[PDB]
């Protein structure tokens, strides 16, 4: 019953999207086709929070609060919130979509993670208070997706912890999203506006970057952005015989971890996109245009990628990473052939 | 037979012969599998039945033998 995502915060997203009568996945996610490298290196010095060079991907665009937000008329909004006001806030919220909650791992028992805050903050949607008095909290990541029961004083707990290594006290993303009647009966003709738009996107192929203290930031958009991030993490080859080895210094130690690191959060982002591409499949059959693409399913390509991924961060076997790069390829070469056929009809 | 197949290829990943391997075991909340083995899980099952996707992967559906052989059912 409750919705979820590889992304944690989309997952929740797309439960509050639901409450306002908003297919998340379908009109917001797979209305947004999108392909992307990203990089973190030396850029100007200093930069002292480069700690490494750090490649991943993502399909994700411009994200789902600014789509979310125009196409449906309302806000999607990151604020910090005092204790005696939280409650009120959620109720508030909650008349005109709901509210993403920030808070740590340990914060949370079915994550089973009393030992860590995490390496970064979770989140959960308040679903208001059950008629025996307890809140309750959906988990939008789909390992641990479902419906969970939290006592009110240990909600705010939850909110407020000291230390706050995150920075999640009173954190709060407000999803004020409720379309007009009007805009709600027209939300499949504005996805296929979206869609065409993040297509064109997609085909123009712009890149960039920017300096920042924790490194350049690099990004490469369109059918370039896998070649490119394959080329890119050749330049890790060196994890597998690395990790075989077992007379590893502390620094070689820590090497390998960040490194199955860099493959896991990569992994995450393959799963995304599988899941996006669903979404796109969804829409483009519900508007009539499935004899567009003639049966191609990048859905099941970005999904060969997500599990080769998986297998990689899993073992870092010598032929697992060469068996993800080509599962990235063939992701790529049917991405831009479904783009290029899709557009055309729309 | 699907549960009885889900159970048969559970078991050489278990950490002992003596661990009790029931339709209601828990593999994955107790501990008792560990990521090598969900790979293993995921690998036999889009060998032998279906591709399953991300969304298919929660604990609900691979915490015990019933669970997975559900899964495998609704989804082939
Ligand atoms: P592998 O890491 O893919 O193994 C799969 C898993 C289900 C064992 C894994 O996803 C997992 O449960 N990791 C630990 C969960 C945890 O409590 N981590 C910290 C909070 S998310
Ligand atoms: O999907 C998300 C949201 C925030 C976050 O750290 N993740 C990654 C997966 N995840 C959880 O959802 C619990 C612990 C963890 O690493």
């Amino acid at each position: 019953q409750t919705l979820h995502a590889p992304h944690c915060e989309v997952g929740c997203a797309a439960n509050v999207a639901r409450r306002v009568g908003v297919d998340l996945a379908r009109q917001v996610i797979g209305a947004h086709w999108a392909s992307r490298m990203l990089v973190r290196e030396v850029g100007t010095f200093p930069q002292p929070l480069l700690d490494r060079t750090q490649v991943t991907f993502s399909a994700q665009g411009e994200g789902w609060p600014a789509l979310l937000a125009r196409m449906t008329g309302g806000e999607v909004t990151s604020r910090h919130v005092p204790r005696e006001e939280l409650l009120s806030t959620l109720h508030a919220d909650r008349a005109e979509g709901g509210t993403l909650l920030f808070m740590e791992d340990r914060a949370c028992p079915w994550l089973d993670s009393a030992h860590s805050p995490g390496m970064l903050p979770h989140v959960v949607v308040p679903d208001g208070v059950a008629p025996d008095g307890s809140w309750q909290l959906i988990e939008g990541h789909s390992w641990w997706r479902g419906r969970y029961a939290m006592s009110e004083q240990d909600l705010l707990a939850a909110s407020y912890p000291d230390p706050d290594p995150h920075h999640v006290a009173g954190r709060v993303l407000s999803l004020r999203i409720r379309p007009s009647a009007e805009r709600a009966a027209q939300l499949d003709t504005l996805a296929r506006q979206e869609l065409a738009a993040g297509l064109r996107t997609y085909l123009a192929a712009e890149c960039g970057e920017t300096e920042t203290p924790a490194g350049r930031i690099v990004w490469a958009n369109g059918p370039q952005s896998v070649p490119l991030l394959v080329e890119r993490l050749r330049g890790w080859d060196y994890l597998c015989p690395l990790a075989a080895r077992n007379d590893l210094s502390t620094e070689h130690a820590r090497d390998v971890a960040l490194g199955r690191y860099l493959f896991l959060a990569l992994t995450d982002e393959l799963a995304f996109a599988a899941y996006a591409r669903a979404g796109t499949l969804r829409l483009v059959e519900g508007l009539g245009l499935a004899g567009a693409v003639g049966g191609l399913r990048p859905d099941e390509a970005w999904r060969l990628a997500w599990r080769s991924g998986q297998k990689l961060y899993r073992r870092l076997d010598r032929q697992n990473l060469s068996a993800l790069f080509s599962a990235l390829e063939k992701a790529a070469e049917v991405d831009v052939e479904y783009a290029r056929r899709l557009l055309k009809e729309l | 037979s699907l549960l009885v197949d889900v159970l048969e290829l559970l078991r050489p990943l278990l950490p002992s012969a003596d661990t009790e391997l029931t339709p209601d075991t828990e593999l994955f909340s107790s501990q008792l599998l560990d990521s090598l083995a969900l790979e293993e899980i995921q690998a036999a099952i889009e060998s032998r039945w279906v591709p399953l996707p991300p969304e298919e992967l929660t604990l609900a559906n691979f915490n015990t033998p019933a669970a997975i052989a559900e899964t495998i059912a609704r989804t082939s």
